[PDB]
């Protein structure tokens, strides 16, 4: 199961505060099955991703999200930087890339100019080596269909939504889970049957912002097939103290 | 130390004495299946689970159920219990012989009431205990507990049972009393006698540390007439020399017989439900010989198998079913996935692995890699069809899953249906233009073949057809789809092109490549074939839509030899290769469909499809030649068997494309509810698989270069026959069909099906069970059931997801033609059913004995000095519906409280309104309605009144009360706290008062009661003052002499028992003493 | 005898020529390979109770299949990416069903369990005594 509230859910935090007492839930008990989810680092990517897309396409493209589906991003090095980590450390190679490019790398040679290895860089593209790969231009729907399908995801940019990102190479070449039957967790999804909503909390109350205009998107258009459930529903279906925050 | 019977090596002489015995020879176990080759020293044995140590030794993961269990102690299931103790004195004191003093015993407690009651295996010395025990204390006690197990989850009263659900917690007792019976008499020693009474007999001695303790419980004969008495006046009565063994066997074993026939202490609802268990059980046995035949025939010829045996009679060994039963069996392990893809996951993968593990191929990409060693492009020009294949094969990937898992999803076309993986057909359609495109078809292509999808064709003509678009065009056969829908999407057979099946319609001149790729389709296709497999004659067989001894292929099989021509283009998938690339030939010649290569690339092409073409593979030899002979190895030890569906090529009409599971009768219109198999897409749960990894398997393959198929078939079928559980899949079979049957007749003897049963418990009352009801009742049905066969496994679980109220299964499917195929496997008898049913109808008779009254109640003060016992009423004190003068009372029952001094009144059922006196006559309905307001206005009338109420029962527990018929005595306490008790849900014990018999005259005091049975339910007393010459005062009892006819009754043969009125006492009983070897085996190569 | 239970119930003489077998053979398949190979084959089936109600009435279903077996897929083929998939295969089987803790046998939800609504139900026609 899956339910999504207005707040940012974290796995580390919400579970000493709570939340769920928060919105008003009375799952205080030797509960210990909803586990909580992580959040923090899908709003921060959120925030980033709307300046430079527009905001339909960015949160149409996150409602439909597998969130009980593990996967991760995992970001390549440009072309250039690329290669040269194929020739240093060479033992990690794809077999999809070129024979020739291969048996060229493969070579001791200083290259500081091979007349055909040239060619063969300036032909070499990274799309067809690696099969999914995002884009620098992804129009970012298969995005999340990519997440929501594998275990892996091969982007060349940084701009990604839904999962975390991890390096590739070291870090020279750059510039500067487990499920309880109740996970919960902010950013709502209609990927499969048992995702719910937790209603009682008024659009115009919502303090984040994000997850304010995110709930306020998704919910002027899939108003009619996502499942509403109070607070004393959520209880049925379960059945440095900080200051400033009332 | 050796046998010389299946030449063994032993280590130490007790080892060969304990060895011999497992080919049955006498001398002077642990294991289960014990094999030994001849070509080699290693011997293979296998232990149950629990073995605590596997030191050499393989297991059993079968949840083998266990049918033989012995029993060494007497066959009875009635106590006869002392209610009231009496002591009283006697001339003759004990017996004398010369010095000593033997002390009398008696075979009945000498006391002053004693009646039977039930506790099955009370005098039981079992070897394996069925835990199904029905125990149940005196009258005197509180049986309630009996009748409140099943769906009296919130009775209010800790006490007190529900009486709508008294027919189904009494059919479950019934079914725990056959199914804690089902054992097996032993045949323990004898000993002469010599007592003045039993001369020369031969009596039966129970195991144990003493057994003259038994004696006198056992032969009631062996006791003498010393006194006057009325134990002594049955003992004068009965026969004498009907005692002891009447019968042995003339095969001996030693100096012991085989079997007897023994006169005792018994019941003949047991020994008729252990003679119908024995004869269930023999109807079963077997014979080496024939096992010998079976696994020889199994094997296909590559080892025998021999299982020498002395020449013995009492080998017991039950492994011989019906196809029918083998059939009801597969259809509930169908039932059981229910589209759960982690139920099936596990078989196909590790069928895979084994098949690994026994092939002969092996498969190197190197193979590919040589070949394109030599194919090389001249620098400045960048487009390379070698190093493309060879970057789209990846023949450095040693992963090869799919290919092993595609040809195990050839025995189960059934549930899972095998397709190649979205993600290896071109991307966007892919176009004729692009190498890497080609290079994908033709993978696809060779790949395609060898998956259980019933269309696959039309998905490779439809693959060449969207890369031909924009250059070739076929004709469409509505105005919505087009040439370019995605070749993914045709998945059913209701999407084949019109212009697919008739070729004539794709023009020569305006699409000759796909007029070709369609010619070649129809044409070279594989044709799909069957091979036999398993022994149909002792093992059976469990095809449901397919003949008992075949195994669909989807490729054709012909005889295996090695020195077969690496490439004859008379094989079907080296055919298929050749045709593949020949087409791919004639679509890259003329540059017609590539215009943008600048480059000529034409030659470059052909010599790479010259070596694609001309390989030196060898699995189509494999595929075509050792594959199937495998499968039908394999195929008869699996403990899910194949169920297959019928392949066909191209024949749309008759393509499956649903396959249910039903559970109602044939001649019944109920709810229709499909099963949740016939709502996949595909005719079973969709499998995908790698078009990539088939292609490469099918591309790159070799056997080893010193190959002698007779050794390498012997070595890789000893070990997986010597690890073989069908023999306990067999008995399994049988528990399955057993219960089957057994819910079947118990939920139809409840609820309302139009199954017959015969009805025989329709007096106990009870309500139409639902659903839910049903359900529950039919969990508490298979919990028992699993816990007397002990079984962890699954058993009906299926049957019990919705609506349990069945009639009979069966399995069918349907062509797209809309014709369908409806198997129903005719379900044999069951001895359980039979049994449960026979305990049923000696219940109709005798059911006081369990604790259960007949009729109904009548509530009233009844004070006077008389004796008669109100389990036995005289007629004057019952009143019934014909009586003149009585209100009958409907669930319309309304006071009225009566002004002034007017008396109250409630309304009769006929409208009039009555006083508070007379006789009346309730539903039991109306006072357990409101028991409240009730007994408010009743117990002042009923206590000091004139009012009398009949509480119409049907069934009801009793308790009895005995007082002294000396002193005063007063029934309204318990009459009170009955009544005040009494709640909506749940009724406690009805509390009778019954007086204590005497033998000498006795004053008389005013006893007062409120409660007497209106029928004769005093039917378990057996005897009143058992150690006096008569009975003066009270309930009078002899002993029952109709319950030993045997001995009573002069011309009775002796083994005439009447059974279905009144179960009898001191039967004739059958011992036996059995050997159960293990399945022994000698293979032996084959030249 | 007394066979243990194992589930929880209701409560001259000279050696002689021939004997002699010491070494000289190692089967081509390989007998603790196949033997291996036959024992996780000979393993029985799973056993798929959910939706089917215990003992006190409740359905005892468990109350993501796909995704579970191509995992377990992937974990005994020691591959972190599987080829034999169950889920995202090509066919659009989106009208399959499944056995639910969801769902009772009168075809009902199964959101207050069938024990509570039986109580609930009887609970609401119980008298009391009169003061
Ligand atoms: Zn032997």
């Amino acid at each position: 199961a899956y339910i999504a509230v207005p707040a940012v859910v974290d796995s580390r935090s919400s579970e000493a505060i709570g939340l769920l007492e928060s919105f008003g839930v009375d799952a205080g008990s030797d509960a210990n099955d909803v586990s909580y989810q992580d959040h923090d680092y899908v709003v921060d990517q959120l925030q980033y991703m709307l300046d430079g897309y527009e905001a339909g396409d960015v949160i149409d493209a996150l409602v439909y999200r597998n969130w009980l589906h593990h996967s991760v991003y995992c970001l390549l090095p440009p072309k250039s930087q690329l290669l040269e980590y194929w020739k240093s450390n060479p033992s990690v190679i794809p077999d999809n890339v070129d024979r020739r490019l291969r048996k060229r790398l493969m070579l001791k040679k200083d290259l500081r100019k091979d007349d055909e290895y040239n060619q063969l860089a300036r032909a070499f593209k990274i799309s067809d080596v690696y099969a999914p790969l995002i884009s620098s231009t992804t129009s970012p729907m298969t995005m999340i269909q990519n997440l929501n399908q594998g275990e892996i995801v091969y982007t060349t940019t940084d701009r990604v939504i839904g999962a975390r990102v991890l390096l590739y190479a070291p870090r020279k070449y750059y510039a500067s889970v487990p499920h309880s039957r109740f996970n919960v967790g902010t950013f709502p999804s209609i990927a499969t049957p048992k995702c719910s909503v937790m209603s009682g909390v008024d659009i115009e109350s919502i303090p984040n912002e994000f997850i304010k205009l995110f709930y306020q998107r998704v919910k002027s258009i899939h108003a009619n097939i996502l499942n509403d459930i109070s607070p004393q529903i959520v209880s049925d279906m379960i059945n440095h103290v900080d200051v400033y925050r009332v | 130390y050796q046998c010389h019977v299946c030449s063994a090596v032993l280590f130490s002489p007790l080892d060969l004495d304990a060895h011999v015995a497992s080919h049955g020879l006498h001398g002077n176990q642990r294991h289960i299946t014990e094999f030994i080759s001849s070509w080699q020293n290693h011997p293979i044995v296998q232990v149950s689970a629990d073995v605590e140590n596997r030191k050499t030794a393989q297991l059993l993961h079968a949840d083998t159920p266990r049918l033989v269990t012995w029993d060494a102690g007497l066959c009875t299931s009635f106590k006869i219990v002392p209610i009231v103790p009496a002591q009283v004195p006697q001339d003759v004191l004990a017996y004398t012989f010369f010095t000593s003093s033997y002390a009398i015993q008696s075979p009945f407690p000498e006391a002053a009431v004693s009646r039977i009651v039930v506790h099955t295996r009370w005098a039981s010395n079992v070897d394996f205990d069925r835990d199904s025990s029905v125990i149940m204390a005196p009258p005197t006690e509180n049986n309630i507990h009996l009748f409140k197990q099943l769906l009296n989850t919130e009775t209010l009263s800790v006490r007190g049972a529900n009486p709508l659900m008294f027919r189904a917690n009494v059919l479950h007792m019934l079914l725990e009393f056959v199914l804690d019976n089902l054992y097996l008499n032993r045949h323990t020693g004898f000993s002469q006698d010599h007592t003045p009474f039993t001369e020369g007999a031969n009596l039966r001695s129970l195991p144990g540390p003493d057994a003259e303790k038994w004696y006198s419980i056992m032969y009631p004969t062996r006791m003498g007439t010393p006194n006057v008495s009325k134990i002594c006046n049955f003992v004068a009565s009965c026969v004498r020399n009907r005692v002891g063994r009447f019968d042995r066997a003339q095969m001996m074993n030693g100096a012991m017989s085989e079997w007897v026939d023994v006169f005792e202490t018994s019941d003949a609802l047991t020994v008729s439900i252990r003679g119908r268990w024995m004869a269930r059980l023999a109807r079963m046995n077997i014979n080496p010989t024939e096992i010998e035949w079976a696994l020889t025939e199994c094997a296909q010829g590559y080892v025998t198998v021999t299982s020498p045996y002395a020449p013995s009679v009492n080998r017991l060994m039950p492994y011989r079913i019906s196809n029918a039963e083998r059939q009801i069996s597969q259809i509930i392990r169908v039932m059981n996935i229910g589209n759960n893809a982690t139920v099936i996951q596990p078989v196909l993968q590790d069928i895979s692995v084994l098949l690994q593990r026994i092939s002969p191929l092996q498969i190197d990409p190197t193979i590919i890699s040589n070949t394109m060693s030599t194919v090389s492009e001249s620098t400045t020009q960048t487009l390379s069809p070698a190093s493309s294949i060879l970057g789209k094969l990846r023949p450095s990937n040693s992963d090869f899953s799919s290919f092993r898992v595609a040809l195990a999803g050839w025995l189960y076309n059934g549930v899972v249906t095998t397709v190649i993986d979205d993600s290896s057909y071109p991307k966007d359609g892919g176009s004729v233009t692009s190498l890497e495109n080609l290079w994908d078809f033709f993978i696809l292509a060779l790949a395609l073949p060898l998956t259980t999808d019933p269309c696959a064709p039309v998905k490779a003509f439809m693959t060449l057809a969207n890369m031909m678009v924009g250059f070739e065009t076929i004709p469409m056969d509505n105005q919505i789809y087009t040439q370019s829908r995605r070749a993914s999407a045709f998945s059913t057979p209701h999407t084949w092109p019109r212009c697919f099946m008739n070729i004539q319609l794709i023009s020569p001149i305006d699409a000759p490549i796909l007029r070709q790729w369609a010619e070649i389709i129809h044409r070279y296709w594989p044709n799909p074939s069957q091979i036999r497999y398993g022994t149909p004659n002792v093992f059976g067989s469990a095809n449901l839509f397919t003949p008992p001894e075949v195994l669909l292929l989807p490729i054709d099989h012909q005889p295996a030899n090695v020195t077969t021509p690496t490439l004859d283009f008379t094989n079907e998938l080296t055919n298929w290769r050749a045709r593949v690339c020949e087409l791919m030939k004639n679509l890259v010649d003329n540059q017609r469909y590539q215009p943008g290569w600048t480059q000529s690339l034409v030659s470059s092409m052909r010599g790479t499809l010259g070596k694609l073409k001309l390989i030196k593979s060898m699995t189509p030899m494999y595929l075509q030649q050792l594959a199937p002979v495998e499968l039908a190895v394999i195929a008869p030890m699996l403990p899910f068997p194949p169920f297959q569906v019928p392949y066909v090529r191209l024949d749309r009409d008759r393509v499956p494309t649903m396959v249910g599971v039903t559970r109602q009768s044939r001649d019944t219109i109920t709810q229709p509810a499909l099963s949740l198999s016939t709502t996949n897409t595909t005719v079973g749960v969709p499998l995908a698989l790698d078009a990539r990894a088939i292609t490469v398997a099918l591309l790159s393959g070799k056997y080893p270069p010193d190959l002698v198929t007779n050794v390498w078939y012997a070595d890789a079928i000893y070990p997986m026959y010597a690890d073989t559980e069908v023999f306990s899949n067999l008995q399994r079979d049988v528990i399955t069909c057993e219960a089957v049957q057994t819910l079947v007749t118990l939920v139809a003897q409840i609820s309302e099906t139009q199954y017959p049963v015969d009805r025989y418990l329709d007096w106990i009352p009870s309500l139409r069970a639902s659903a839910a009801t049903a359900a529950t009742f039919a969990e508490w049905v298979n919990t028992s059931m699993k816990t007397a066969f002990d079984l962890s496994d699954m058993l009906l679980e299926p049957l019990l997801s919705g609506d349990p109220r069945m009639t009979q299964l069966a399995i069918q499917y349907q062509q797209y033609n809309g014709r369908t195929f409806n198997v129903i496997p005719e379900m044999p008898g069951s001895v359980i059913a039979d049994c449960v049913q026979l305990t049923a109808e000696v219940f109709n008779h005798e059911y006081n004995l369990f604790g259960i009254a007949r009729g109904d109640i009548i509530i009233g003060r009844v004070q006077s000095t008389h004796l008669w016992s109100p389990l036995a009423p005289p007629p004057d004190l019952v009143f019934d519906r014909d009586t003149p003068g009585v209100h009958i009372f409907g669930r319309d029952c309304r006071i009225s409280f009566g002004m002034n001094g007017a008396a109250p009144m409630i309304r009769d059922e006929t409208g009039m309104m009555v006083p508070f006196e007379g006789n009346w006559i309730f539903p039991l309905a109306l006072w357990q309605m409101n028991t409240r307001y009730f007994n408010q206005q009743f117990d002042a009338w009923i206590k000091t009144g004139e009012l009398r109420i009949r509480i119409e029962m049907g069934a009801y527990p009793y308790m009895l009360h005995y007082y002294d018929p000396r002193q005063y005595a007063n029934a309204w306490n318990l009459t009170s706290a009955w009544l005040e008790e009494i709640t909506p849900t749940s009724i406690p014990s009805v509390p009778f008062m019954v007086p204590i018999s005497s033998d000498h005259d006795i004053s008389s005091a005013p006893a007062v009661q409120y409660i007497i049975s209106t029928e004769y339910n005093d039917r378990s007393l057996f005897c009143t003052n058992s150690s006096s010459p008569q009975t003066i005062a009270g309930p009078d009892k002899h002993i029952p002499v109709e319950r030993y006819n045997i001995l009573t009754n002069p011309d009775a043969p002796p083994t005439q028992i009447q059974l279905p009125e009144v179960v009898d006492l001191y039967n004739v009983v059958t011992r036996y003493a059995y050997e159960t070897p293990p399945i022994t085996a000698v293979v032996m190569g084959v030249p | 005898k007394r066979i243990p239970r194992k589930t929880k119930g209701k409560s001259p003489a000279t050696a002689e020529p021939g004997t002699s077998n010491c070494e000289h053979y190692k089967a081509r398949p390989g007998i603790a390979s196949v033997q291996k190979a036959t024992e996780s084959a000979e393993l029985p089936m799973k056993n798929n109770d959910e939706g089917t109600p215990d003992k006190r009435g409740n359905t005892k279903g468990a109350l993501d299949e796909a995704d579970d077996a191509t995992k377990k897929q992937a974990k005994d083929t020691e591959k972190a990416k599987a080829q034999v998939t169950y889920s995202d295969t090509g066919i659009n089987n989106a009208n399959e069903l499944s056995r639910s803790g969801n769902v009772d046998n009168e075809g009902g939800s199964n959101q207050k369990p069938m024990s509570t609504r039986i109580a609930e139900a009887t609970s609401a026609i119980v008298s009391k005594h009169p003061a």
